[PDB]
Parts: C-alpha cells; structure tokens; sequence
C-alpha cells in the first residue's frame, strides 16, 4: 500500500507500479491479471491503494 | 454632522468595468517581481549580463527546475491561512466574508494600473 | 563511483523472499481439488 | 598557508586569514537617514546608533557582483589595516563564486583582484566545492554530497562526486533567506505595524521565532485557534533603538493575550507566519514561485545518470547555507527526501554544525592542504595567459 506514483503495463506481460509511503518508494512488478482490477477501480497516479499480495 | 464621504465619492461603481484575464497575470507578475525586488519599497546590469549569458548549454537560464508535480495550494493572502475561495474579479484567494471585505476595499482592482 | 555492499545484499535478500513467495502462492493456489470437476459435470449434464 | 579566505556573498563575507577568523561581514554598504551622510561599509554598521530605516546598497543582485564599488570599498576596508591589516604582497587570497557567475563579472574580478591587489593565487572556487572538500575531509569514505546552499538569495541542489561539481544535475532552485525576509516584511506590515522599512529588525524576528513546522496543516490549525495554547506565542517586542538595540521574543509567561501592553514597547507580532516563511522555503508555489522545494530538487538530482551513485548521493546529503539554520529544517528536509528516495536506497540527511562558516572552514583546510600550492593561479601566471590560465584552472 502507498500512493501510486506510476503505472506502466508492459498481451500485457506484467504491470510495473510505483508505490510511495512515508518510509520511501518501491517499484513493484505485478501479475498482469491484477492489471484488470486496477482499471476496474479506476486507479491512477496519486491514488492510495492496497494491492494484496496473495 | 454629515456622513462626510459623499464629497469624495471615490469608487461610485456604476461603471466598474472589471479587470481580468491577462490583467490578473500582470498583477501576479508584479507581485512576483516585488517579492523578487530589493531595498526600495544594479538590476538592469543583472538583466544585461544575464542576457549575455543566454545559451543552450548548462548555465543560469537552463538551470531552472520548472513546474512542480505537487499541485498549488490555496492561501488567503490577508492572513495567510488556507483559503477555500477565489475573488471573482482578480482571482486572488481568501477564506472568509471578512477577508473578502478587506480585499474588496484595499486590493481588488485598485492596484492594476 | 561504486555499488553499496549492503545494497546488493538487500537485493539478494528480497529476491529470495520473492521466489519463496512464488512457491508459497503457486502451491496454495492449487492445493485442493474439485468436488466434481468440469468433465464430471459435462458427462452428467444432458442436452 | 595564510590565505585571504573569501566568502563574498550578498549578505555574508566570511573572510579570514586561515587563522581562526570566521569573520562574517556585510558584503554591502548602508545609508542611515539617522546618521545623516555616511555610507557605513562592512562592520561599520555597528557604529550606527540607530540602524532603523537603513538603505541597503548591495553589490549583488540575484547574487551577481554589480556596481563593484560597494564590493571594492568593502574589500579594501576588510584588508585596510583596521580589519585585516595592509597585507597583500604574498598573502594569497581564496575566493568563492556563484555556481554560474556570468563570466564577465568575476572575470573582471580576476583582473582587479590580481592587478589591483597583486598577491599570490586567488584560487577562486564555488563555495560548494570548498564545502565538498571539507565534507569529504571529515567523511573520507563518502563519495557525493550536496552543498545544499540554503543561503541568502539562493538554494542549490548539486552533485559532488569527489570534488567534482556535476554541472548537469545542479538545481539552483530559488527563494532564499533574502526573499523569505522580504515576504515576511510585507506580510507583517500589511497585517499590522507598517514597519516594512527597517528590514534588519524584521530579519531579527525572521531568525528569532521563525521555524519549519513539522506538520504545516496541524500547526496552522493550532496557531489560528482562539484563546491560549494555539502554539502562537511570539509577541516579538521590536526595539525602537531608543529603548533597546536588538529585539527579542517576550517570554510566554509575560505575554498579554489582549495585545495591549502598558510598557510603551512596540509590542506587536502575532506568530503563525513563523512557520509559514520556512514553509515557503520547503513547500513552494505558495508565494507564487514554480520551483520545487529543496527536498524535491535533492531527489531530482539524485536521479541523475549514475544509478550506483544515487545511493551515496542521498547518503551524503549536506544541508549547508544560512536558511538551513531554520528550526526543523534538517528533520523536515530529511523526512521529505526519504519519503521520495527509494526505500532500499538509504537516505542520510545531515547538517554542518555551522552551515554558515562551513565554507570558510573547508577553504582554510584546502589552503593548508597541499595540491593547492600546486594547481593554483596568480598574477605571476596571469602575467602570461591573461585570464585563460584562470578559467583553465577554474
């Protein structure tokens, strides 16, 4: 969880998503199926999200 | 005795003719340079040697960061506190009816010449 | 410059974490079987 | 060896003899309406009984030595015999320069300094490089530090890879102490007490109560809250110079909440802006500027080319300059840059004990250090390759 700083899907092989919190930023690689949920929730950079790992 | 201001009748706004758009920019620009200004409430030499310094390589002019990612925040400008409102004419921001009153009486439209 | 000796160690650490979690999840997502399963229902389901 | 360590900045003149001098001087002249006709140069401001309403004659504008006469008078005086004695002949001088001095300005400097003071090398160098030398001295292992020059009218985020100012990822930002002070001046007077002429007294207040509120929004809320508490508590009793010489903050126990004092003191000041000014230093776009706060520019720099470097980059953050003195500056700056730096990548935000003299301390060490009698450049060599030798070395 964090503020999403960027989303880039890479037919989509995966999606890279950047997440920010008060203790720094981390670049995540996300399973492309998850990339459906992101569009369903209308997430875009500057939103705060809680993508659950399992 | 009399109300003693009908003689001077300064504003008498039947013909007010608002100042807007580019004029706002002028005001903004003015304020910026005033905050950038100096003792009096050589700059021409600074501008001259700066216009000597114009080039595409890494230099004074090309060292400017630019616009910020974090968007601009509102502030009141009369007391400096966060301001939900904007003045319809000049676009300057404020946070109460009282602050709009003071602004309309001293800073709205009066210093745009 | 150079590379931080601790930075590469941390990268190794979290790569190991990442792979162990691929194992955990790929096992957990295939751990139990259907009560019937698709071909049983296909065989039973009449026109 | 002995060197005229120079810090010719618009507001500060940390010139020394390489012998524990750390002398700040006004790189400016003053005209006091009270003191009839006298262009008080450098520390002569202390001769002024009433420094109210002083007209500042500044050699620098946006920090670019201009009019040259102010700086001349100042320099001469500094040397003089009363301040630093008449000692030129071999007493080589070390000079600081704005990151991107407009050639002609300090090129003419080079000339004057040499063929108008005539004494062993000038070794003119950006203050940031001197502070970088000092940092690397006390931080041998470290690689690249920012000379975060939160100074008078300037604030630069700068790559320094081992005494190598990368003139590509240097963010000069803007809005330094000078601005902050003037902005306060307006705010103060327009709100109350149209005293926006005294400058220096308001500056006292500017570095007497002003601070970097940790939570700007929360702090705001409290400060703009009726009754007691509400943080507030400034009531800076500015001196009229007929009563006192420097203003001071009234103790919280003596503050009259009604604002009506019986003592005849100039008893205004209402707080709040205390954190706003430093906030402007950090949180930009409020005043109107479009540049991003120093934390942002720091991170920006770190993301330069050398991906391996970036880690060391923030692990060597050096908040230097004047503005850095602002209470909370260090912690605020860290907090932001850390929340912007990659988690794994460790962020180390430090601050020199005196980020004002740090430059002079460095330059002094460098003077004592060798490879300075080497490298170098003076009239001796200036007598052959004009200024080409100079710029070649600097």
């Amino acid at each position: 969880e964090g503020e999403v700083t960027e989303l880039t899907p890479c037919t989509i092989s995966h999606v890279i998503i950047g997440l920010k919190t008060a203790k720094g930023t981390k670049q995540l690689k996300l399973d492309p199926s998850i990339f459906e949920s992101l569009q369903k929730e209308r997430v875009e950079a500057g939103d705060v999200i809680y993508i659950e790992a399992n | 005795m009399v109300e003693k201001k009908t003689s001077v009748r300064s504003q008498d706004p039947g013909q007010r003719r608002v100042l807007d758009r580019a004029a706002r920019q002028r005001r903004i620009n003015r304020q910026l340079e005033a905050l950038e200004n100096d003792n009096f409430q050589n700059f021409q030499a600074l501008l001259e040697e700066q216009n000597l310094s114009v080039a595409e390589g890494p230099n004074y002019l090309t060292a400017c960061a630019g616009p910020p990612s974090r968007p601009q925040r509102p502030f009141c400008a009369v007391c400096g506190f966060p301001s939900p409102y904007t003045c319809v004419s000049c676009g300057a921001r404020y946070c109460t009816v009282r602050c709009l009153g003071t602004h309309q009486e001293t800073r709205c439209l009066k210093w745009t010449v | 410059p150079f590379y931080l000796d601790s930075l590469e160690e941390k990268r190794k650490r979290q790569r190991s974490e990442r792979l162990e979690r691929i194992f955990q999840l790929s096992e957990a997502h295939g751990a139990l079987a259907p009560v019937y399963g698709t071909e049983v229902l296909d065989f039973c389901t009449l026109p | 060896m002995t060197t005229l360590v120079l810090d010719n900045g618009a507001y500060n003149a940390k010139i020394g003899y390489s012998h524990e001098n750390v002398s700040v001087i006004p790189n400016c002249q003053f005209r006091s309406k009270t003191a009839r006709l006298k262009t008080f140069t450098a520390n002569q401001i202390d001769e002024i009984k009433d420094p109210s309403g002083l007209f500042y004659i500044l050699p620098f504008q946006k920090g670019y030595l201009v009019n040259w006469d102010v700086q001349r008078q100042v320099w001469d005086y500094l040397f003089g015999k009363e301040m630093y004695q008449v000692d030129f002949l071999d007493t080589n001088i070390i000079i600081t320069e704005p990151y991107f001095n407009f050639t002609s300005i300090q090129e003419s400097m080079n000339e004057i300094l040499f063929e108008e003071y005539q004494f062993q090398a000038v070794l003119r160098v950006n203050a940031g490089a001197l502070s970088a030398h000092r940092y690397f001295r006390d931080n041998p292992s470290e690689l690249c530090c920012i000379i975060v020059d939160s100074g008078y009218s300037f604030t630069h985020i700068v790559p320094y890879c081992r005494s190598k100012k990368k003139k590509e990822a240097i963010i000069r930002i803007n809005v330094g102490g000078k601005l902050l002070t003037n902005h306060l001046k307006e705010i103060i007077s327009y709100r109350q007490l149209h005293v926006m002429d005294e400058t220096h007294v308001i500056n006292q207040v500017k570095e007497d109560v002003c601070y970097v509120s940790q939570d700007f929004y929360r702090d705001m809320d409290i400060a703009k809250l009726k009754g007691e508490e509400n943080t507030v508590m400034i009531d800076y009793v500015l001196p009229d110079f007929s009563t006192i010489k420097k203003g001071f903050c009234k103790p919280r126990e003596e503050m009259v909440l009604s604002g009506k004092y019986k003592s005849g003191e100039q008893i205004l000041r209402l707080a709040n802006e205390r954190f706003a000014v430093p906030e402007i230093l950090f949180n930009p776009s409020d005043i109107g500027i479009q540049e991003m706060g120093i934390p942002e520019a720091i991170v920006y720099s770190i993301q330069n080319l050398p991906e391996e470097m970036q880690p060391h980059f923030f692990k060597n953050i050096v908040l230097t300059g004047g503005n850095s003195l602002f209470p909370g500056f260090r912690d605020r700056v860290y907090s932001e840059v850390r929340c912007l730096t990659p988690t794994d990548y460790d962020v180390s935000v430090v601050l020199p004990e005196n980020p004002i003299t740090y430059a002079w301390e460095g330059g002094k060490l460098i003077s004592e250090n060798d490879d300075f009698e080497d490298m170098v450049v003076t009239r001796e060599d200036y007598e052959e390759n004009g200024h080409s030798v100079c710029e070649e070395k600097f």
